[PDB]
């Protein structure tokens, strides 16, 4: 929130319509519209089915980030029981098998333990949270300028 | 006998109270809209 | 391995032993309790640390306590 | 368990037999059920590359020829239920 | 159980691993013998640079490309597990002759295939 | 044998017990010393098969329960027969009705609100109905709006029947368990009673009021001139010129001269292009075809008369050899628990939930309910969601069978345990068709996705890349092309004009488009192979493993709703067979959200739109699909950014609420992730330490404040996530396609 | 619906008449409800012949 | 497996040929004199041992733990007692003094291999 009302403050200042967030900011259609919405608009376009531009790293990156951050989702909703009694499955499926019974593990597969799948889900928050919001700063001012 | 105790439980005097403080608010915004002062 | 340690207010009414299902608790004969009775931990090598113990343990506050220890091929409990 | 894995060809003559003969004119065959088959494989046999998805009587009378003939030899196998 | 009848355990059994007696050299050749001759295949066609005339020549240095890195991972794996000597598969050093056959036979397969893309 | 054993005078029916919450269960009477008796007041109130073991008093519970569902559902069918009755333009609408959007609810004038009532024209605004209602009018004859208040004040007598009816069945006349368990009866009468005479007085309904009434509005009659649908079976003559068919009265019927009765009935197909709707003679001949085959199909079951089968003798004689036992032991599985047959029946009740959804867009059976997108596109989603939900919850019930009534001694060598017998190669298979499936679905949209975003367009799989047009299904796409003349002999037009011929343009608007499956709904299909898949892996996952798995080998012993097991074994967070219907609800949620932006997207690209002169096309997107499925800029650009622009837009207009209930159904979503992150270990001392601020101040709470259990405190997260996303798509959709359609 | 020469009625009770031949292998009693039951099925066979032989060919 | 894991062998007896639940899943045969089984680890059997010891009598069981040098030991039953059940032989290990109330703050552990509750 802190960097959302930074950067749209100043996507109004540097823009020069003031009165564009005065009036457009005080209820939340306003930010989703007015700076989500419509500041995403040359991001968004970073690659086309008519081409791209230069911005098609950051668009790319973008939806990268936004896959980033739903496997996060992954270990923070859905936690380890159901996993551990997966990899039962696949090293069931492993062992069992032709052709791939010689090649066995030597550490054990088990699944994450339940300090380190809310670790790992909080860095996939992390890492898709803040490579989509500098996707989306370098992206939306970069494309309003330069 | 056992009604009355039954519109004594929880939800049931909630819901006969917050529908009569919504009631307060809805009459009471249909009388007076647009209270802004005061 | 995970450390199971049993403190002096095990009054003895052994929903541990009962509640464990690895039997790794049993029944100790103690004369400091009115039942006599007061839960050991000897084959914590067998422990899963599943903390079921500690879940019917009707003490003030956790007579029984497993720490989270050391991590063998039986107290991962893995299948294969 | 496959006790019996006697005789597959029976059911050949079991299903083009019981569909030749039957033309039931107004449908893509106007001759029978197989003939309009064999008649049209033997167009395409001899390495063509041709028969696409608008190839009526042979793409059809694929999937309607061995989801019958399919069927009658899993009945043929269930015609060693009875031993 | 099922999927274990004499049929799977024939098919099984004069595999490339599972068969009797093989040099381990040879016993890898004849796993890369399969394996380079198939990998052309998914980069001839479909591979970056299929349009030119470097259709043929990227699947071998692609392929290629993927079996070093696979006789990498062969040689990953008898250095890590395997540590007993009992010179068959199951040893460091027949293992690393597998490892060899399945570099040396599967770019043997690779120039097969590419010398077979030929006609 | 069979016979009705009825109890009388079961319960006494006093007001006594609802002094008592938590009567019910002799494991929650103890009153609440903490706040989780609150909750689980409420989680335990409908666990008939948990109140007493006793299968009698709990058959009593859940029969009377029904008729409580059919008392909420008949005062909902009221309440929509009113709200057409009164609040609506639907005599309006009957007049045009490709020029009024169609509304009932009628917004009351308060702060602001009364900006809800959407001018939609007949002389009347009010927020826009989606729901299609009026197209199930027209479809029914309803004219005026005196049949619109007397079918909602029977829609109240039948509520008060069902109301009356179940307080007649808990309470003073009940019935035994010998009534229940008289299967071969029960289907006698649903295949036949229920659905065949359901389906064959509506061919009544349809033929002697339908069909006269929705042949006058095909002339274009207005609703004055029509005379009463009872008007026409007074006399003959005013369907004798309708139909002639009816004047040779039921004659040609016995004596099988059925040539005479195709004027009445027909088989056609396709679709009315004046009304846009299916031909009312194939839909009246359609319910006869359900009535004779499904009358025919109740007739097999042996009651009394020694004539019919019974389950028990048809299970055990399937006694195949790879199985072993055969079905030997289903029939006293599936005639002893209640979970069995609602995992059965939610399963097959929400697939054809799924399969009305398909057969709503692409056969639009209600005139003029495709030339008004919006109930063209709601009617399709949901019984999409309600034909997701049902199925999870077979995963639900098949698991609580397999955990609360599973029995090893009825059931011991049979089809069913030998699954889980080999359960690791169930689950192991499944897990690699979601892994296969997941690469090929969805890493060609990152391969795609990064092809456009390298420039090199030339290697994507687009239509001029590398291409993966859909060869099955355009094939027998064009089977159903050839389908009128070549094989449906007696057909006229296709089954239906997402397959065959040119487009039905009714009033200047697209019916329905022959419907182009080209290399992006390819990948779009193996994203619902995919997501089916995945949801298909969770909810056997949680039925194979329900009971006992090999990481803990006693859920049955801990229950259904167990949180976990502990931190041992590494940690067995989330691993009942609860947990894995927990997740079977996002992946729910996931599944139908890309049905529906399948749907939603592909038909406004290819199907939907208007038409202007000289047969020109037009899509509402302007056949912005195949060249934009393929990528995902280009579907969150193209779809899930672009189709924006009329919900956020919307604020000063009618459509304003759907600007609320967007943003709103989003914080609810994210409200979710409060509920599914953290957990009760934190919440209960964070709570306790404002215990201390009201221990402080004397204002300790007497039921002690815990925070809420595991189990629960992430049911609420899936609660609010469906609710949320939900709702999200919904106010998304709506208020896309009424700013359109 | 005419007289014993060759229509309609003529080809009903055929059917009826193989159809309590039906009743009489398919759990074979002389009860009323072989008669219920078989000259039903044997009326559905019936039907099921007289159209389709009234629309693929003649009568 | 059986060339590196422990395999437990449940032995016991019975009376009745009964229907007892396996906890690898699915019913079992349950041989009425006297039966082994071999299981994976020691829940599983220990679950097995109440799946069976709550429904019915099925005492004079316990499961040998095949450890894959060769030898067997004696879980479950230990000394021919129930384990809940007081027998007089059994040595307690695994007791402090006190309750956790006097157990030492972690910063006296702190730069020391003992425990915060060992004194
Ligand atoms: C329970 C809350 C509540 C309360 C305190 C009131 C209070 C009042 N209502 Mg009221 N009303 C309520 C609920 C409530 N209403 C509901 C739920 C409805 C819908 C059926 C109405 C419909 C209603 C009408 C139609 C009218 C009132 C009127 C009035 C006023 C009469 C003096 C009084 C202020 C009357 C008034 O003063 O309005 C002019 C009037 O005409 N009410
Ligand atoms: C929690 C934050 C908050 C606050 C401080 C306010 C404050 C206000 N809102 Mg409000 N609002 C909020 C959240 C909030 N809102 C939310 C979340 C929504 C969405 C549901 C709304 C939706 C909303 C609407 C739709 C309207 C308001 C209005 C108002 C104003 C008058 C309220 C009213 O009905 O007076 C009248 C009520 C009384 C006079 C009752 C008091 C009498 C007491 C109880 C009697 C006893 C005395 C002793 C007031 C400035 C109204 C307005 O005109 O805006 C300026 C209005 O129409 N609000
Ligand atoms: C999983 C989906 C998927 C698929 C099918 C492809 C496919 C392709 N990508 Mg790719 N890609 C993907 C995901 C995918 N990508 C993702 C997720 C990313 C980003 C992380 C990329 C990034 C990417 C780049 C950057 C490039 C490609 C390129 C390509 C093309 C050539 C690659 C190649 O040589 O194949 C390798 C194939 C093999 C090594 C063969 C293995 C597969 C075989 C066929 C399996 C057979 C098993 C067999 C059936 C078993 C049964 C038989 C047995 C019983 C005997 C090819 C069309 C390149 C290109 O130019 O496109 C034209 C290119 O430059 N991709
Ligand atoms: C041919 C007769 C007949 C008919 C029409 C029905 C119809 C129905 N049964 Mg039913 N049933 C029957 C015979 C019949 N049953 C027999 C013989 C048995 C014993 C084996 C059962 C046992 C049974 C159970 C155990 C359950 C049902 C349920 C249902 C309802 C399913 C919900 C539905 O489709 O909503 C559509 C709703 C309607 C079409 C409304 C129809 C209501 C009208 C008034 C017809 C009802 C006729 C009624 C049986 C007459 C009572 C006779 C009495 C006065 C002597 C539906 C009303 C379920 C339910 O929801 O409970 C109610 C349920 O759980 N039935
Ligand atoms: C966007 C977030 C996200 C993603 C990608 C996944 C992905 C997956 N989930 Mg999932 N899940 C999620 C969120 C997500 N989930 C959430 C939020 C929940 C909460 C309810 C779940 C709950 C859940 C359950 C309960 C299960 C899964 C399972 C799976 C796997 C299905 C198999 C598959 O698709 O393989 C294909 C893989 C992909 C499509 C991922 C992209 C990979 C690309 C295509 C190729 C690789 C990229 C690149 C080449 C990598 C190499 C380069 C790199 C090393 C530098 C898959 C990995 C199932 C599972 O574990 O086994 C099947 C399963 O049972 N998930
Ligand atoms: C001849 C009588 C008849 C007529 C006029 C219709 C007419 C219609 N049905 Mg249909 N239907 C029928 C019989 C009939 N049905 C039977 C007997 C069944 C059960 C098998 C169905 C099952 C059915 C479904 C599931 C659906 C329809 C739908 C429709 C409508 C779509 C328009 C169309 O082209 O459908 C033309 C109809 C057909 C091509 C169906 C032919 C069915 C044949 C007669 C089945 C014969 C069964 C017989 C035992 C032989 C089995 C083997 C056979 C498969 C080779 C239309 C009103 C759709 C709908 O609801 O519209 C929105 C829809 O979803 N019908
Ligand atoms: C042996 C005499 C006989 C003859 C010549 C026919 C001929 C016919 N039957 Mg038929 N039928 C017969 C006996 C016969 N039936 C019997 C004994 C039954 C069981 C009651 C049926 C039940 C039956 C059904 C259920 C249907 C036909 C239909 C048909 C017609 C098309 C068949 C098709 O789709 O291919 C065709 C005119 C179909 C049709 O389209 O009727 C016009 C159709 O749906 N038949
Ligand atoms: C459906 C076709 C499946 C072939 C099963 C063959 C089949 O049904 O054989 C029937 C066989 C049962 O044999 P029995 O003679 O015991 O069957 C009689 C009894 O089952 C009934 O009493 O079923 C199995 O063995 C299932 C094997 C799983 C086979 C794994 C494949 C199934 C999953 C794959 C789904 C594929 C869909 C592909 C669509 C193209
Ligand atoms: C689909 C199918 C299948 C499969 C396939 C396959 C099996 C194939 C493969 C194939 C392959 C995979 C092949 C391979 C090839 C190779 C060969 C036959 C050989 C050759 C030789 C070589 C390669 C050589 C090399 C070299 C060189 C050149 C030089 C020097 C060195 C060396 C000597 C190494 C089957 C039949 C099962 C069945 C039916 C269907
Ligand atoms: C998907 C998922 C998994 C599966 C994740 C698997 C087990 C890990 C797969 C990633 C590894 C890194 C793949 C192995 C390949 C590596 C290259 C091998 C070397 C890695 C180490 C040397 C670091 C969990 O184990 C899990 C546990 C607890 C809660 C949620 C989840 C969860 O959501
Ligand atoms: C916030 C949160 C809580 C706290 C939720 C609190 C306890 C419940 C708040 C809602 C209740 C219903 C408020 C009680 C208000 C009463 C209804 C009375 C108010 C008067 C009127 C509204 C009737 C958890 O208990 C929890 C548990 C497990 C995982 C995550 C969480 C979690 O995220
Ligand atoms: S500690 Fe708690 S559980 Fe263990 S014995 Fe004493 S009382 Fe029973
Ligand atoms: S630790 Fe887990 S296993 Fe060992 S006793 Fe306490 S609960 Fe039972």
């Amino acid at each position: 929130w802190v960097t959302f009302y930074w950067h749209w403050k100043h996507l109004s200042l540097w823009q020069g319509n003031v009165a564009q967030f005065n009036e457009s900011s005080t209820y939340l259609m306003g930010w989703l519209r007015d700076y989500l919405w419509l500041n995403s608009s040359p991001l968004i376009n970073g690659y086309n089915p008519y081409g791209m531009n230069s911005l098609a790293v950051w668009s790319w990156m973008f939806l990268f980030a936004h896959l980033v951050w739903a496997t996060g989702f992954m270990f923070l909703i859905s936690w380890r029981g159901y996993w551990q009694e997966l990899i039962e499955t696949l090293a069931w499926a492993h062992e069992r098998t032709p052709l791939a019974n010689l090649i066995r593990w030597k550490d054990k597969p088990v699944a994450l333990s339940i300090v380190q799948a809310r670790l790992v889900g909080l860095v996939h928050f992390t890492v898709g949270y803040i490579l989509t919001y500098a996707a989306f700063v370098i992206a939306s001012t970069a494309g309003k300028f330069s | 006998m056992n009604l009355k105790k039954y519109l004594s439980t929880a939800p049931v005097v909630a819901t006969l109270w917050l529908f009569l403080t919504a009631g307060i608010l809805i009459e009471l915004n249909r009388f007076f809209p647009d209270s802004l002062f005061y | 391995a995970h450390t199971v340690k049993i403190y002096d207010n095990c009054i003895g009414c052994t929903q541990c032993v009962r509640a464990c299902p690895l039997d790794v608790l049993e029944m100790v004969p103690w004369d400091g309790c009115k039942a006599g009775q007061m839960a050991s931990a000897p084959r914590t090598e067998d422990c899963v640390g599943c903390k079921r113990c500690e879940t019917a343990c009707p003490t003030d506050f956790l007579s029984i306590r497993v720490y989270l220890g050391g991590e063998t091929t039986r107290s991962m409990g893995l299948a294969y | 368990y496959p006790l019996n894995p006697a005789v597959i060809f029976i059911a050949l003559i079991g299903w083009s037999a019981v569909a030749a003969i039957p033309s039931n004119i107004p449908v893509l065959g106007g001759t029978g059920l197989t003939q309009a088959f064999l008649a049209s494989i033997q167009r395409l046999l001899a390495q063509y590359p041709t028969g696409p998805k608008l190839d009526d009587p042979f793409w059809f009378y694929l999937i309607v020829y061995h989801v019958g003939l399919f069927a009658l030899l899993i009945f043929g196998q269930i015609g060693y239920a009875g031993y | 159980p099922i999927n274990s009848s004499s049929l799977t355990r024939a098919y099984l059994s004069q595999l490339p691993i599972y068969r009797r007696g093989v040099s381990p050299f040879l016993r890898g050749l004849e796993i890369g013998m399969a394996h380079g001759y198939f990998l052309i295949g998914p980069f001839v066609q479909l591979g970056p640079l299929r349009n030119t005339d470097i259709k043929y020549l990227a699947g071998l240095l692609s392929a290629i490309g993927l079996i070093v890195i696979l006789t990498l991972g062969m040689l990953l794996y008898g250095a890590v597990s395997f540590t007993n000597d009992s010179q068959d598969l199951e040893s460091v050093d027949g293992w690393r002759q597998l490892a060899s056959g399945f570099l040396l036979g599967a770019v043997g397969g690779a120039g097969f295939a590419y010398l077979l893309l030929t006609l | 044998q069979v016979k009705v054993v009825v109890d009388r005078d079961v319960v006494p029916t006093s007001f006594e017990k609802w002094a008592k919450p938590g009567h019910f269960s002799r494991s929650l009477a103890k009153g609440p010393k903490t706040t989780t008796w609150i909750w689980n007041l409420h989680a335990d109130a409908h666990d008939f098969d948990s109140h007493t073991s006793s299968l009698e008093e709990v058959s009593r519970k859940i029969f009377s329960a029904h008729f409580g569902q059919l008392a909420i559902i008949f005062i909902w069918l009221s309440g929509m027969y009113f709200h057409g009755a009164r609040f609506s333009n639907y005599v309006a609408w009957l007049s045009n009705p490709t020029g009024i959007k169609p509304s009932a609810q009628v917004v009351w004038p308060i702060v602001g609100q009364q900006i809800l009532n959407a001018d939609v024209g007949g002389g009347m605004q009010g927020i826009q109905i989606t729901s299609g209602l009026f197209q199930l009018w027209r479809a029914s004859g309803i004219v005026n709006e005196l049949q619109l208040y007397v079918t909602a004040l029977g829609g109240l007598g039948m509520a008060g029947l069902m109301i009356f009816a179940g307080w007649f069945h808990y309470h003073k006349a009940a019935p035994k368990l010998e009534w229940f368990q008289n299967v071969e009866s029960m289907l006698n009468h649903h295949l036949a009673g229920l659905l065949g005479l359901g389906s064959l007085s509506w061919a009544g309904h349809q033929i002697h009021v339908s069909l006269p009434i929705n042949k006058l509005l095909d002339a274009g009659v207005a609703p004055s001139s029509i005379p009463l649908p009872h008007e026409f079976i007074l006399n003959r003559n005013l369907m004798a010129e309708l139909y002639p068919s009816f004047q040779q009265g039921l004659v040609p019927f016995f004596t099988l001269n059925w040539k005479q009765y195709s004027d009445i009935l027909t088989f056609k197909g396709g679709l009315s292009p004046v009304t846009g709707g299916l031909w009312l003679t194939d839909v009246a001949h359609h319910h006869l075809a359900i009535a004779v085959l499904f009358l025919v199909a109740g007739h097999m079951y042996r009651t009394n008369w020694g004539i019919g089968h019974s389950i028990k003798q048809i299970l055990e004689a399937h006694k195949g050899p790879l199985t072993g036992e055969g079905h030997k032991g289903l029939y006293e599985i599936l005639t002893t628990s209640w979970h069995a047959n609602l995992a059965i029946n939610l399963a097959m009740l929400g697939s054809l939930s799924i399969i009305v959804a398909h057969h709503m867009y692409a056969m639009p059976p209600y005139p003029y309910l495709a030339t008004d997108y919006p109930t063209q596109l709601s009617l399709f989603t949901h019984h999409m969601w309600i034909g997701g939900f049902c199925i999870v919850g077979a995963g639900a019930h098949a698991a609580i069978y397999m955990v609360r009534d599973y029995s090893p001694t009825v059931n011991f060598n049979n089809v069913l345990d030998r699954m889980i017998r080999h359960r690791d190669a169930i689950i192991s298979h499944l897990n690699w068709v979601c892994i296969f499936l997941g690469m090929h679905s969805f890493g060609l949209y990152i391969h795609n996705d990064t092809m456009r975003a390298l420039g090199r367009a030339q290697d994507m799989f687009s239509d001029t890349a590398i291409q993966l047009q859909p060869v099955f299904a355009q094939w027998i796409q064009q089977i159903h092309t050839l389908a009128p003349g070549n094989t449906a002999v007696n057909a006229l037009a296709t089954a239906s004009y997402a397959f065959g011929a040119d487009t039905v343009t009714v009033g200047s608007k697209i019916a329905m488009m022959p419907i182009k499956l080209g290399t992006a709904d390819f990948m779009v299909h193996h994203i619902h192979a995919f997501t089916i898949h995945v949801t298909t892996l969770i909810l056997l996952k949680g039925v194979l493993y329900a009971r006992n798995s090999r990481l803990i080998p006693d859920k049955a012993n801990l229950g259904f709703r167990f949180p976990c097991d502990g931190p041992g074994r590494g940690g067995t967070c989330q691993v009942s067979a609860w947990d894995h219907v927990f997740l079977g609800l996002f992946w729910m949620y996931n599944a139908l959200s890309i049905v529906i932006f399948h749907f939603s997207w592909k038909m406004q690209s290819d199907v939907w739109g208007t038409v202007t002169s000289n047969g020109a096309i037009s899509h509402i997107t302007g056949g912005n699909f195949a060249q934009s499925a393929i990528t995902i800029n280009g579907w969150l650009r193209d779809f899930l950014w672009a189709q924006a622009s009329q919900v956020i837009q919307s604020y000063g207009s009618s459509l304003s609420a759907y600007g609320l209930m967007f943003l709103g159904a989003h914080f609810v979503w994210a409200f979710s992730l409060m509920f599914l992150f953290s957990g009760r270990g934190y919440w209960q001392e964070l709570i306790e330490s404002i215990v201390w601020a009201h221990n402080k101040l004397k204002v300790a709470p007497a039921i002690a404040p815990r925070a809420l259990s595991i189990t629960q405190g992430r049911a609420v997260g899936v609660a609010h996530y469906l609710l949320g996303g939900i709702a999200t798509t919904w106010a998304f959709f709506l208020a896309r396609i009424i700013a359109v359609g | 619906m005419i007289t014993i020469p060759y229509t309609i009625p003529t080809i009903m009770v055929i059917s009826n008449l193989v159809g309590v031949a039906v009743g009489r292998y398919a759990l074979g009693r002389s009860d009323l409800t072989q008669l219920i039951a078989s000259m039903c099925f044997g009326h559905i066979i019936g039907v099921g012949i007289v159209l389709g032989l009234s629309n693929m060919g003649v009568i | 497996c059986a060339e590196t894991e422990e395999k437990y062998a449940m032995t016991w007896s019975s009376d009745q040929q009964h229907i007892f639940e396996m906890p690898t899943g699915g019913a079992a045969v349950m041989n009425s004199g006297d039966n082994l089984l071999y299981l994976a680890r020691k829940e599983q059997a220990l679950a097995l041992a109440t799946q069976l010891r709550t429904q019915f009598k099925i005492q004079d069981y316990k499961i040998y733990r095949i450890f894959p040098s060769g030898e067997v030991q004696y879980l479950h039953p230990k000394d021919g007692v129930l384990p809940y059940q007081v027998n007089k032989g059994r040595e307690q290990v695994g007791r402090v003094k006190s309750t956790i109330g006097k157990n030492v703050n972690p910063a006296q552990v702190k730069f020391t291999s003992k425990a915060t509750y060992d004194r």
